[PDB]
């Protein structure tokens, strides 16, 4: 009997076969970097070197841990996720708790570190390989494959839930408010206490995690404060409706009620209660476009109208867990970015807006790559599940530069699209 | 001949089991033949005779080419590597020489004796079991089973070169200076010795490798100082391309065109200028091998351009990585563009192009992107960092561009080098309406069947027109649309539009396309004054198609 454990059978669903994804080349430094961090790993028999019959092969990466001194191995189970854990988002699921996004406060802590104590089913390490590249392929690449939970695979908090909710639970019990969700590498803990209190009841709990076994490194700073900003902190019942404002105008122009009638044109299969006609009517000229003009029969009626069921949300707007969720995301420029979560066309679960700063300091494949993980932690809260990415990027651009400035444990699904029109307007 | 290497366990697929099939036709000459290796071979321990218990058998083929003073043993492992898991993939790619450090001596050595010599899973030996047929009097043949690698197995060339590297492992480390690098049944090793301290450390790992059963040779028909590797022509100093050859006909064919782009690529890594766009644009015909295709006027200019500059040979340098990288690009014009990446601006350390293949609308500006971005997945790739870019666009154009666009780009750090062409604006459509420009309200339909269209424009002014087209489409009639209100409107113009087609490719103002028309209406932009588009809803909007509708 390992000191921690004996493993957890673990079997994919039938007629599939283990991961087969390619390996993104990288940079030396990033290749160092896991060269060192899996020797680590190799050492304290975390992991193990396989032969020529492991023909399976996940991908790897190496990220900045929290804008750290060192760097952190990021695996991409995305492939090995889709072909177990969905067997055992059944087999062993993970209840999500529906209040969590009530709560006044969500803390976000790395519980990733439990896992290595769990050594992993002796049979299905074989498909948790991964391999680190070579510059120029000068090298045959070098091949690790797993021996514990590794983190990222949506298997390992499946199997530690068990043991977790036991060293979880007596404090529960102390404080049974508290709500406490986890997703795959991280623990979410809800509270409405007032800030200064929650955070100590964030390390009332770290501390009860740590002299038990567990150890977060989520201790971002001390006394002293180089503006450096406290844990994450996000706040759900402040998770509300967007702006989708018409301009209430001095003067109205050909041009103006022009624009004016597009947009509300298209909302038009958001809510198929809008009607324009009575505007539309005084487009129907062939007038100049600098030109002013006035109101209709019941133009300002209509104006005012549906500035109201545009107001007041849909209708066969719930959530479908059966379905998938989509983010679309869309720039705004100047740093603003927007985005919809939706399941089916225009029936959005949720939209938002990402907004960076000013110029010297960011670049776009920053703001997406945070506007992502920001809908995403979004999205994991309110229902418990990352969403899949209609990225407005060039494919090979991402694929190139995501990792430079991704920190989340996990990675979503995405896709890339060249074309979002008359969308922007909009919203 | 044979290493006491640990073997690499082997497994036939899930729930198949060994192969049966046989064969046995005897040409006495040949089953001595065969029995002939084969004794030579159980004597090298390399295979087995075993005992009629449960084996699987395999066919056995005898055979002599060419030059034969001897005979060549060959089995059919095609029906058992059917049935053999799979395994790891090696040698997908190739190490690009633009990304070699610059060795001095050099020495190949010879490792096809190789997979003969490594062991084979004890367990997965009764399958490779095969049967070389003795009397035809339908007598117990004399069967054998493999005890090394097999010739054609699947597992082979993988449980190969994983043996290999374990073997390299030890002695690369007890000599960092002696840079290895294997492929297939060659293994090369570079070094900064002098010829005969460089024939030394050859000879331990020569030893060093024998001791692990593992034989050499020491002599065969080769070469020196060029080497001649995959298709570079490598040099202690330089490398460079093996002489390509463009050949010259009378009638040519997809078989022959495609042949001939393809080496013309190969080229390009390191040959200046190469253009192909021409060249590809003749195979628009996915199809026919030998359907003969006239190499049509602009192909035949192209190629010629290309002859001149393979005309003289030209070759490039190493990677220090004491050194800069960069790159520069220039456009050339039909959507191409070039480049090469060096450390000092003389000799080059590689080269390149980039044709816009995707469609029918681009822009300068988004192309260079796509340019420096295909570029840096390279240079990541050979040298596993990323290029200080030089490139002909100012700030001013390209961070003004990256801020009007809807997709998110992101250039690396780049460096201005002012030299024609120039990726530049030549335009730009106004945000805001214009005060005292003529409004034209342009449209144009066109009938789906009969292919009849009409485009025409009302102006506030009261100034009408409807230019009757024939054989076109929705499409062509509303940009036509466009084109003539620009025509017939002064220096300035505020255009409106129901298509949200013509609109978008107006607006993101590609510097260009092939389609004459919308060139047509890309140069009247170029030489207004100031423009205003504007879109608006097609069937239930403004009220002026109607009045020109009913007229179609
Ligand atoms: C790519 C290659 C080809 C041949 C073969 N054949 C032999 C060796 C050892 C090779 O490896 C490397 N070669 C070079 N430079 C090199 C330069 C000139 C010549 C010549 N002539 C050969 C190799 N540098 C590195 C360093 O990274 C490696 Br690794
Ligand atoms: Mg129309």
């Amino acid at each position: 009997p390992i000191s921690p454990i004996e493993t957890v059978p673990v079997k994919l669903k039938p007629g599939m076969d283990g991961p087969k994804v390619k390996q993104w080349p990288l940079t030396e430094e990033k290749i160092k970097a896991l060269v060192e961090i899996c020797t680590e790993m190799e050492k304290e028999g975390k992991i193990s070197k396989i032969g020529p019959e492991n023909p399976y092969n996940t991908p790897v990466f190496a990220i900045k841990k929290k804008d750290s001194t060192k760097w952190r191995k990021l695996v991409d189970f995305r492939e090995l996720n889709k072909r177990t854990q969905d067997f055992w988002e059944v087999q062993l699921g993970i209840p999500h708790p529906a209040g969590l996004k009530k709560k006044k406060s969500v803390t976000v802590l790395d519980v990733g570190d439990a896992y290595f104590s769990v050594p992993l089913d002796e049979d299905f390490r074989k498909y948790t390989a991964f391999t680190i590249p070579s510059i120029n392929n000068e090298t045959p690449g070098i091949r690790y494959q797993y021996n514990v939970l590794p983190q990222g695979w949506k298997g390992s908090p499946a199997i530690f839930q068990s043991s977790m909710t036991k060293i979880l639970e007596p404090f529960k019990k102390q404080n049974p408010d508290i709500v406490i969700y986890q997703y795959m590498d991280d623990l979410y803990v809800g509270s409405d206490l007032e800030i200064g209190q929650h955070r100590t009841k964030i390390e009332e709990l770290r501390q009860h995690l740590l002299r038990w076994g567990l150890t977060t490194p989520d201790k971002k700073h001390q006394k002293e404060p180089p503006f450096l900003w406290m844990g994450y902190e996000l706040h759900p019942d402040k998770w509300t409706v967007q702006p989708i404002v018409l301009p209430e105008k001095d003067s109205w122009t050909v041009n103006d009620i022009q624009k004016l009638v597009g947009k509300l044109n298209w909302a038009s299969q958001i809510y198929p209660g809008i009607k324009v006609r009575q505007l539309s009517k005084l487009l129907r000229g062939t007038k100049a476009l600098t030109e002013v003009i006035p109101l209709t029969e019941e133009a300002e009626l209509e104006l005012a109208e549906n500035r109201e069921i545009l107001k007041e949300p849909v209708h066969g707007v719930y959530y479908d867990p059966s379905k998938d969720l989509i983010a679309e995301i869309q720039k705004q420029g100047q740093g603003q970015w927007t985005y919809q979560i939706y399941q089916e066309p225009f029936k959005n679960l949720k939209t938002g807006k990402y907004a960076r700063m000013r110029g010297a300091h960011t670049n776009d494949v920053k703001q997406l790559t945070e506007a992502v993980q920001k809908i995403t932690t979004e999205s994991i809260v309110i229902w418990g599940k990352t969403p899949k990415f209609k990225l407005p990027i060039q494919k090979e651009t991402w694929e190139t530069w995501w990792t430079e400035y991704w920190q989340a444990t996990w990675i979503p699904e995405w896709e890339f699209v060249n074309t979002p029109p008359l969308v922007k307007l909009w919203y | 001949p044979i290493s006491p290497i640990e073997t690499v366990p082997v497994k036939l697929k899930p729930g198949m089991d060994g192969p049966k099939v046989k064969q046995w036709p005897l040409t006495e000459e040949k089953i001595k033949a065969l029995v002939e290796i084969c004794t030579e071979m159980e004597k090298e321990g390399k295979i087995s005779k075993i005992g009629p218990e449960n084996p699987y058998n395999t066919p056995v083929f005898a055979i002599k080419k060419k030059d034969s003073t001897k005979w060549r043993k060959l089995v059919d492992f095609r029906e058992l590597n059917k049935r053999t898991q799979d395994f790891w993939e090696v040698q997908l790619g190739i190490p690009h020489p633009a990304g070699l450090k610059k060795k001095k001596s050099v020495t190949v050595l010879d490792v096809g004796d190789a997979y003969f010599s490594v062991p084979l899973d004890e367990d997965f030996r009764k399958y490779t079991a095969f049967t070389i047929p003795s009397i035809n009097n339908e007598t117990p043949g004399i069967r054998y089973q493999y005890n090394v690698l097999p010739q054609g197995w699947k597992g082979s060339p993988a449980i190969f070169q994983s043996s290999m590297t374990k073997i390299l492992e030890p002695f690369k480390k007890q000599n960092p200076d002696i840079v290895i690098y294997q492929y297939m049944d060659d293994l090369y090793v570079g070094s900064d010795l002098e010829i005969g301290q460089h024939r030394t450390k050859i000879e331990e790992l020569r030893q060093h490798l024998l001791r692990w059963g593992l034989t050499t040779p020491d002599k065969k028909h080769q070469k020196e100082p060029p080497f001649l590797w995959m298709g570079y022509e490598l040099h202690p100093d330089k490398w460079t391309v093996q002489p390509i050859v463009l050949p010259e006909k009378d009638s040519w064919t997809v078989n022959d065109i495609q042949k001939l782009v393809g080496k013309l690529n190969w080229a390009s890594q390191i040959y200046p200028g190469i253009k192909v766009r021409q060249l590809s644009k003749l195979l628009r015909g996915t199809k026919a091998l030998t359907e003969v295709i006239p190499l049509t006027e602009e192909a035949e200019l192209e190629l010629a351009e290309n002859r001149e500059i393979l005309k003289e040979p030209v070759h490039g340098v190493y990677y220090d990585p004491s050194k800069d990288l960069i790159a520069e690009i220039q456009k050339q014009g039909q959507g191409q563009w070039t480049y090469q990446i060096y450390q000092e601006p003389f000799k080059n350390l590689k080269t390149g192009k980039y044709a816009r293949m995707r469609g029918a609308h681009t822009n300068d500006v988004k192309q260079l992107t796509e340019a420096v971005q295909k570029i840096t997945t390279e240079s990541i790739v050979i040298w596993g960092k990323t290029p200080k870019f030089k490139l002909p666009i100012q700030k001013e154009t390209w961070e003004t561009w990256w801020t009007e666009y809807w997709q998110a780009t992101w250039i690396p750090e780049w460096e201005f080098v002012n030299t024609p062409p120039l990726v530049k604006l030549w335009y730009q459509l106004e945000k805001e309406p214009i005060v005292g420009a003529e409004t034209f309200y342009v449209d144009g339909a066109a009938n789906r069947e009969t292919k009849l269209g009409k485009a025409g424009y009302v102006t506030n002014k009261g100034r009408q027109k409807v230019v009757p087209l024939t054989n076109t489409t929705n499409q062509k009639t509303e940009l036509q649309a466009i084109y003539l209100a620009l025509q017939d409107s002064g220096l300035e113009v505020n255009i409106v539009t129901d298509s949200q087609y013509a609109l978008g490719i107006i607006q993101a103002q590609p510097d260009k396309s092939e389609s004459e028309l919308v060139n047509q209406i890309i140069e009247q932009l170029i030489k207004k004054e100031k423009v205003y588009l504007a879109w608006v809803p097609a069937h239930k909007g403004i009220g002026g198609n109607e009045q020109v509708d009913k007229l179609v």
